[PDB]
RNA sequence: AGAAGCUAUU
RNA sequence: AUUUUAAUAGCUUCU
């Protein structure tokens, strides 16, 4: 009945579920190739396989279940296990998905043979997914126009691009690491000294994608623009799985300083950017300058080479070396107790049984294995090959969200450091802090180091450390400390654009907008805007920082650098992208005295983490809308304007090669009207036309579940997502705050109030012993009262008593201190008044 | 003066760490190069004269480093010292199924290149 | 009054770090697990036995 | 009424 | 051994 189809027609064009002698002459012309079989036709086609794996729904995954059993991927009783499809809970699903990768590979080879026969017979046509079998056999060659033999040109844009995410999900190219490309034969023992693999990359390209009508660059340093980088880097992630893992990373060259042999890094072999080479190398040198000596102490080339080999069975990641003679462990202290506050709280009618407010937030003690287990969570980071046609259209629409800011490069004297005395990273922390390096290396040295970064590559080590913070869950959390060498270059490159976003008001990205003085009301009014049938559908990202694909991280970094069209050349811009990948995406992480390899994901210490998170947040939200519009049947829409949008959206995706600046404007206007966003890093609140979503014209919660499955390798449950139908009460939760409508004079204004248990937990437990005496530090409880004041407006009487308890405890501290302003209940009323 | 002291602090580390490199392999492998370009990941895999193995449990220990000599990275390794998570020397007799619950995992195994 | 058990456990376990109990890694992990399970307990009755058990470990010296 | 420094809170 | 971003309160001096 309902089968997956890939249709382009007069008016209807989409990838949805539509219920279902010329060709005989064509059949004679194309009979020679073994690919052409309609006998031996599998109940399911390659379109059904790619449809189920792209639009995945719990309880409606019957098609995905029947295919897995039919092709002996697993037994039927595997499904009885609860949450089998969840990657995080059930990692064994990857082994089940990887068992039909060889069936995918045989389909790729049979496609080239079919294309070869169609070229030799002088035939022009377009390849679609629904014309194949799961075996790989081809049929459905009707709308093919004859021409002279030897000049036929296949069109393979729709077939290949849709099929791209399945190649890495099923691990189709695993057979290419075996001798003679046969699974039964042993592995290939590549030479340990090989790092080029350029010839095999072209052979891999020429065997699987022979007619991809675009020049492939094995090394991205030879690309033309940033849209070429995304195209060529996408193919590399599929070809980097074949080669041994020891080939990637920095490349070391022997150089001499004062006649003393030395080991430095003069290049880098990225899994995405191919192999690049530095341009300023000195075989023989002399007395080293500060900038040159600083670079020599930051690269992992000599740190790893002077250590000893390490074999760690705890972690499934890549171990490089062990700089220390033995592994080091560290534990976490439990939180301290404010007995005076607790005794006062229990006296004032609190903490009785049967009370709606209790104590739930604590500090949790951790053991030594917590640090390495949290690092081991990077096993959720998997090589993801994205749809490149979708990514090329989406990046333009996402970029239009960022066209109201001013960016560009700044000199070293236009840089603002928020907090100097934090850390300098590894190995710089052994000698000083970030203050030492800023005030020692001069203004001219800083610009030269930025200039040197535009013509070379700098790899760098970033340390990992633990966190001592309050939380309900006992999960450990780790924070990455980036080095001072990588921070200065990124500041001069991005601070102009980052400061502008934190200063712009009334935009989609709401970073830097305060919640005080009516800020909460203004942002909530902006997102409501002019939506016809408002509804709220905030969501959450499962395992955001560990499961981020590297393709979306590279795409986000290019958008942030789209503002350098004047100050930097294209050669200078590529060497900036190369630095970012070698210092954030994949790098050596010092996780407990031993060097490892970071497969990917975000780093806490990266300056642009929050802003790049917003770009990725918009990217998934934009992607979810285009998938919803294309998955909708084009013959059920009634609005003629949307149907033209739904038809031209397909054309701008697959049948085009240049940016269509006109349809991007229409699509951006369409989103701004019906899908209003409020974006702050991972958190997001959306006001959407409920009538459109019920018809399928905009993204829903289900559309986010499907996109997250194939573009993030994570499974989103219905627990952390929410939906509200009446705007009188605002978002169910945004940044861990609730909202309600209260009277203020003659005005109704939204107010943010936190969790009552969280506020009490902060007062009871402090992570420092010196904070026990509140007489010296009264300001801690004053700040908590400011956060907790809106609780007095709650209908629940037990909720309002938290502020009075906080307010009463403030008075009790003032008795020993001696003024009335802190105890004044109108001091906390001014912070939520529009007059600043 | 702040830039002067930090200059001497890190330039010595570049010179006092060249010496720490294993001289019996310094000439043996660091001197050897195919075309002056070699990946960095493989440098410790063949130049290091010392190996450290961290073992989570008994099942992994018997499957990887059973006996006094074990083969890994296409080379024979001779065990030198075994130390538990408490930083205490452990003799090879104690590692068995019977004494597995009494052991303080993880275990640190140190080898030496043949 | 259920939270009174959790507050007592928090101060009780912090005493062990003061007396330098971290030398015994296996013992340290055992008391951490018991303390964490107390904090995550849903029924008040279950937390009573672990609190006494945790108190006994302190009294072992 | 604005700068700048430190501390604390979310 | 303790990272990045943004918001606020307090206090300290400068005119
Ligand atoms: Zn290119
Ligand atoms: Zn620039």
């Amino acid at each position: 009945v309902y089968r997956a189809f890939d249709i382009y027609n007069d008016k209807v064009a989409g990838f949805a579920k539509f219920l279902k002698q010329h060709e005989e002459t064509i059949y004679n012309l194309l009979k020679d190739c073994p690919a052409v079989a309609r006998q031996r036709l599998t109940k399911y086609t390659m379109a059904d396989l790619v449809y189920a794996l792209r639009h995945f729904d719990e309880g409606n995954c019957d098609t995905l279940k029947e295919i897995l059993v039919t092709y002996n991927c697993c037994d039927d009783d595997y499904f009885n296990k609860k949450d089998w499809y969840d990657f995080v809970e059930n990692p064994d699903i990857l082994r089940v998905y990887a068992n039909l990768g060889e069936r995918v590979r045989q389909a790729l080879l049979k496609t080239v043979q079919f294309c070869d026969a169609m070229r030799n017979a002088g035939i022009v046509g377009v390849l679609t997914l629904d014309n194949q079998d799961l075996n790989g056999n081809w049929y459905d060659f009707g709308d093919f126009i004859q021409t002279t033999p030897g000049s036929g040109v296949p069109v393979v844009d729709s077939y290949y691009s849709l099929l791209m995410p399945i190649l890495t999900l099923t691990r189709a190219l695993t057979a290419e690491s075996h001798v003679d490309t046969d699974l039964t034969k042993p592995y290939i023992k590549w030479d340990l000294l090989k790092y080029d693999f350029t010839e095999e990359r072209l052979k891999l390209f020429d065997r699987y994608f022979k007619y991809w009508d675009q020049t492939y660059h094995p090394n991205c340093v030879n690309c033309l623009d940033d849209r070429c980088i995304l195209h060529c880097a996408n193919f590399n992630v599929l070809f980097s799985t074949v080669f041994p893992p020891t080939s990637f990373g920095p490349l070391v060259r022997k150089i001499f300083v004062d006649g003393v042999p030395f080991v430095v890094s003069t290049g880098y072999h990225f899994r995405e950017l191919g192999v690049v080479h530095n341009q300023d190398v000195n075989l023989h040198s002399s007395r080293l300058s500060f900038k040159e000596l600083l670079v020599y102490a930051a690269d992992p080339a000599m740190h790893a080479a002077s250590g000893n080999l390490l074999l760690d069975k705890r972690t499934t990641c890549f171990s490089v070396a062990a700089l220390t003679n033995n592994v080091a462990f560290q534990t976490v202290k439990p939180g301290n107790f404010n007995k005076d506050f607790y005794d006062f709280a229990v006296s004032k009618g609190f903490f009785k049984e049967g009370s709606s407010v209790e104590l739930k937030h604590f500090f949790f003690a951790q053991d030594g294995n917590a640090a390495i287990s949290d690092y081991d969570y990077y096993r959720y980071n998997l090589p993801t090959m994205c749809d490149i046609r979708q990514l090329l259209f989406v990046v333009e629409v996402v970029d239009k969200y960022f066209d109201c800011y001013d960016g560009g490069c700044i000199n070293a004297n236009q840089v603002i450091v928020n907090n100097l005395d934090k850390s300098a990273g590894f190995p710089f922390n052994k000698w000083g802090k970030a203050r030492l390096y800023y005030d020692s290396m001069s203004y001219e040295d800083q610009d030269a180091l930025f200039a040197y970064t535009k013509r070379n590559v700098i790899p760098t080590i970033t340390q990992m450390n633990l966190k001592y913070a309050i939380s309900a869950k006992n999960r450990a959390r780790t924070v990455a400390g980036v080095s001072i060498c990588s921070t200065m270059t990124n500041r001069q490159f991005h601070q102009k654009l980052l400061k502008s976003i934190a200063a712009t008001r009334g935009a989609t990205v709401v970073i830097g907008t305060s919640k005080f003085y009516g800020g909460w009301h203004n942002m909530l009014k902006t997102v409501y805007s002019d939506v016809e049938n408002p509804h709220l559908m905030g969501w959450d990202y499962p395992k955001c920082d560990r499961a981020m694909p590297n393709m979306l991280r590279i795409m986000a970094s290019l958008v942030l650098a789209r503002k350098h069209t004047t100050c930097c050349s294209l050669s200078h811009r590529f060497y900036r992208l190369a630095n970012e990948c070698a210092q954030v995406l994949s790098e050596m992480v010092m996780c407990g005295g031993s060097l490892y390899v970071k497969p990917g994901g975000t780093s806490s210490g990266d300056a642009t983490t929050a802003y790049a998170n917003s770009v990725f947040n918009i990217c998934q939200a934009v992607t979810a809308n285009v998938n919803a519009l294309l998955s909708t049947d084009g013959n059920k829409i009634a609005d003629k304007y949307v149907r033209n949008l739904q038809h031209r959206l397909y054309e701008c995706l697959y049948r085009n090669r240049d940016v269509d600046t006109d349809f991007v404007n229409e699509f951006y206007a369409y989103l701004r009207k019906h899908f209003s966003m409020m974006i702050l890093a991972d958190d997001a609140v959306v006001c959407f036309n409920s009538t459109y979503a019920s018809q399928g014209l905009v993204a829903s919660i289900k559309n986010f579940k499907s996109v997250l499955y194939y573009q993030n390798n994570v499974f989103m449950s219905e627990a952390k997502c929410w939906t509200e139908t009446d705007l009188t009460k605002g978002p169910h939760e945004f940044c861990s705050q609730h909202t309600m409508l209260v009277k203020q004079g003659d005005d109704y204004v939204y107010l943010p109030y936190p969790d009552p248990s969280r506020i009490l937990g902060a007062g009871c437990f402090v992570d420092d012993i010196v904070k026990t005496d509140g007489t010296l530090m009264i300001e801690r409880f004053v700040s908590l009262a400011i956060d907790a004041y809106p609780l007095t407006k709650h209908p629940n009487q037990e909720y309002a008593d938290v502020f009075h308890l906080y307010l009463q405890y403030i008075r009790k501290l003032h008795d020993e201190l001696t003024t009335s302003r802190y105890w004044e209940p109108e001091f906390y009323e001014a912070m939520y008044t529009p007059h600043t | 003066d702040k830039r002067a002291k930090v200059t001497s602090a890190m330039q010595t580390m570049l010179f006092t760490m060249l010496r720490k490199l294993d001289n019996d392999a310094l000439n043996n492998i660091i001197n050897n190069a195919r075309d002056g370009c070699v990946p960095l990941n493989i440098i410790p895999l063949t130049t290091a004269a010392k190996l450290m193995v961290v073992i989570p449990d008994y099942n992994t220990y018997k499957n990887t480093c059973d006996g006094t000599t074990f083969t890994y990275a296409s080379a024979l390794w001779e065990i030198q010292q075994v130390v538990d998570a408490d930083s205490k020397i452990v003799q090879l007799s104690e590692i068995s199924m019977d004494n597995s619950p009494n052991l303080a995992w993880p275990l640190i195994v140190t080898a030496l290149r043949a | 009054k259920m939270s009174d058990v959790k507050c007592t456990s928090v101060v009780l376990l912090s005493v062990l770090q003061q007396l330098r109990v971290e030398s015994s890694s296996k013992l340290w992990a055992q008391c951490v697990q018991l303390h964490n399970d107390i904090l995550l307990a849903k029924d008040t009755t279950e937390a009573f036995e672990k609190m006494v058990s945790l108190l006994s470990v302190l009294l072992s010296m």
